[PDB]
């Protein structure tokens, strides 16, 4: 598919920056 | 909108990578 | 055996209203089914009308609401087209709540000479089987202007299924455990479940609508089955069963619709199991536990499509763009 | 001791386990506590990382796919009160996707006063039904605890507690294996206890430690004045935030803060019925040197732009961001999707609006009946239309039965049309009325006349039985004809007959149905059409197959043809309840 979805957005979006972080204000 | 387009579209792995800092 | 019908047309509403009907061959005339609830209602309109074969007039299925297949005409095959509604039609249909198929057209044949034909507001009916009767029907080949609505047929009918793929099936004396191929659709969290339907068949010629036919009543035993975590394999142990018998299995997959009126859905075909041996009878009548309401269907359509909405506010207001 | 540590902003808390050194000293929280998105974090991580000053949040918690945390016993120990001002669409805890999470414990957790609970996604939790939410929450009804260990009767629930016997059955109420639910009796009912039973001030909320003193409480349930419950705070202060009160100097301050344009997210404050607010309300401007709302010159309407010209509502959250404001310079969309009811937020924060210069767009929403919490609303100015051009787009609505009373509220629809499509409990004449009010010239609307109104009652005009003839068996009845006011437009009678010992019956609504306790419905072809007003003209029917010495409860509906003419909406009549003669 990649539409990355539901709950494997995060676990999938988590592989990408696993040590950077997800961006915040 | 990351449900706006990696949910219903397909994101690029860069574009996906926009929201890691 | 000719049945000439008095005043042209012939209301049909109950039993009763087609036991004048038993062993009719031809009708002459035109019949207007209305039929909006009843009583075990499959087996007796097959056994008073199943011997229907050609009617000369036409025919119309308006706002009958019990019946959800017309395959209890069984061997309709020919309609003249002699007497027509009007806007010359041969074939009418409305407001049929339940009329989910019309037939099945792989072992099925229709001739309709004369006439257009009518699809206005059939919710669960599919384009994909009124296209079909547009083609073996005889309207292509003379091409007559066909009103078909468009966007009213096929409302809350998924008509894009897949193929599911059974994988596994272990039999025993009394338990049958399947497990079939894992579905998702392009978004996961529309899966609500999938549907387990079975039932003792002696015959390889049961198809999905043979049996129910009507709303009330039903002639397979269902089981609702959650997805699992997605790779798992799922599947089911059949658990009250005979010795020595043989079944009739599949599975269907039940999804909720996205934010444009658009469905999914796979559904896996016709399989019959037999079962291992050890040391008015159709069917069963299957109210052990009767089965789940279809406004208890919406209502838990309703949850899964809450719960969906709720991790799609959350993973749209946690994650942030870079500026 | 009510509050001896500050009073923190909203936390943002994720990546990291750092950023909760910050919670060191916040015994209330002037917005909302995210915890949420903690990986690399272990159990050996959350043991010895405690905040037992954490007493109230203002807005809400969020804990969202952390790992490693097992309870929250140790985080939050004396979490007592969530007010839910703002909450996290429609809810004031959620606790979603913890994974190693084995038990709440939150176990001071009283009272949450505005908005519920959602709890799901914990794969491994238990300890959830002895919580008794009902003695937490004022409204219990929209709590949603899914997709859990407890989902499965699996998980323990043992725990040595009230005994209530709230349900039918004796369920023990407890947090923890080591903490019960704290229930006080029936006469202190959010006021607050002691161990002794022996209530503590009135003007206190959850738990208290004297009995009967406004400062020895834990959390005051009106307002907060110098480490004391104040039900109302006089004025040489003001109210702040729903939840305390503070002088002048502090809310100019503030506006001296904002004042300063170093930020785009923040507001020049002002004062309002004794209340300091974000901006002043419609009809009102600051007076500079006093910051208080004086009345302008007539009319000062406090727009709102959005952004993109265009906001889904979808609930209370988002409808929430439109508190106050009384002309919306865009379109809004309500979609709210499942839930209860919750209308009544809806009326509350979004009943003020009088104008909108777009479109008014209603799609997929489930638990709304009716748009009268659109209170005020008069206008579409249609500057900004849907494409298709319309102004008012209503879709899918599957339990919608009124757009306003018309009988007392005024529309105005300046340019565009009306879109009315898959909207079963609505009736025709609700949008008739519609188009005949807002202006709407004829315009060719897009109104779908099978797909509108069909699962509800729509006859206003009624029908009469006129003769009775009972028997062992039969039935025969005649009621007086109706005939519209084009005989064209009368398709047949629906005569609707089942049995009924009692005559508790309620009326036929719309929605089919075939199976057991099902009206067994008989359709009827209209009489002959004699040119007579006195003649053989009434219509009646022979009911055959009925049981003696029972009780049927009877009417009669209409079957009409609708047209874009606006009228023959049919007639319906009233429920009889007829004994049949008894036999052998
Ligand atoms: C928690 O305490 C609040 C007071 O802050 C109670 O809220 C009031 O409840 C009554 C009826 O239950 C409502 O009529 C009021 O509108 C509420 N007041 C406010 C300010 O919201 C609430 O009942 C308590 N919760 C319980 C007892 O479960
Ligand atoms: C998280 O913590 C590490 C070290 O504790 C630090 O270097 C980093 O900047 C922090 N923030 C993010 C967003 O990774
Ligand atoms: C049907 O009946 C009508 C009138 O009774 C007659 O004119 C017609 O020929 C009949 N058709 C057939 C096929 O019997
Ligand atoms: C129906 O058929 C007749 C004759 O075949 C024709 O004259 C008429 O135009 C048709 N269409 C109608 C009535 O809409
Ligand atoms: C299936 O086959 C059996 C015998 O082979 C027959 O009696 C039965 O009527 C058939 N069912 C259908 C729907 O054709
Ligand atoms: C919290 O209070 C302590 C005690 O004085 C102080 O040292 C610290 O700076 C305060 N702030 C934080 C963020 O810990
Ligand atoms: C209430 O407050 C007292 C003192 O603040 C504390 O000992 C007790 O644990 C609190 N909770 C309950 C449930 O009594
Ligand atoms: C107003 O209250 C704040 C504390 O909330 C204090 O710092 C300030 O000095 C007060 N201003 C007065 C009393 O003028
Ligand atoms: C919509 O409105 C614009 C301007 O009022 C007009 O140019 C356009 O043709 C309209 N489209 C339709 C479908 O009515
Ligand atoms: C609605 O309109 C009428 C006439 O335009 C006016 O008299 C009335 O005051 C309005 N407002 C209501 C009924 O609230």
């Amino acid at each position: 598919n990649q539409h990355l979805c539901g709950s494997h957005l995060v676990e999938a979006l988590y592989l990408v920056c696993g040590e950077r972080g997800f961006f915040y204000t | 909108g990351i449900v706006e387009q990696c949910c219903t579209s397909i994101c690029s792995l860069y574009q996906l990578e926009n929201y890691c800092n | 055996k000719v049945c000439h019908l008095l005043e042209g047309e012939k209301t049909i509403d109950s039993v009763t209203s087609a036991q004048e009907l038993r062993g009719c061959t031809v009708i002459n005339g035109s019949l207007i089914i209305n039929i909006r609830g009843g009583n075990n209602l499959a087996a007796e309109l097959e056994a008073n009308l199943g011997l229907i074969e050609e009617i000369s007039g036409y025919l119309k299925i308006r706002r009958s609401y019990a019946l959800v297949s017309l395959s209890f005409f069984r061997k309709l095959r020919l309609i003249r087209g002699e007497t027509l509604e009007i806007g010359n039609y041969s074939f009418y249909a409305l407001d049929n709540q339940n009329l989910r198929q019309l037939w099945d057209w792989s072992k099925h044949n229709l001739t309709t000479t004369q006439g257009k034909l009518f699809f206005h507001y059939n919710p669960k009916l599919c384009l994909s089987e009124i296209h079909k009767m547009e083609e073996v029907s005889g309207t292509k080949g003379r091409q007559e202007r066909n009103d078909i609505a468009l966007k009213t047929n096929g409302d809350k009918a998924s008509c894009e299924n897949e193929l599911l793929k059974f994988s596994y099936i272990r039999t025993s004396f009394d338990k049958i455990l399947l497990r079939w191929e894992p579905y998702w659709p392009p978004d996961f969290r529309d899966l609500l479940g999938f549907m387990l339907f079975y039932k003792e068949a002696p015959y390889q010629n049961v198809t999905e609508f043979d049996g129910q036919d009507a709303c009330g009543s039903n002639s397979w035993t269902v089981v609702d089955i959650d997805p699992p975590l997605r790779q798992n394999h799922p599947g089911w142990l059949m658990r009250g069963l005979k010795p020595w018998t043989q079944y009739a299995i599949f599975v269907k997959t039940l999804v909720t619709f996205s934010d444009e009126r658009r469905t999914y859905g796979a559904k896996s075909d016709i399989i019959y199991v037999q079962t291992d041996a050890t040391n008015y009878e159709d069917s069963a009548g299957e109210c052990c536990s009767c089965p789940k309401t279809d406004s208890q269907i919406l209502k838990e359509l309703e949850e899964s499509s809450f719960r969906k909405t709720f991790e799609d506010y959350l993973h749209n207001v946690v994650f942030v763009p870079r500026p």
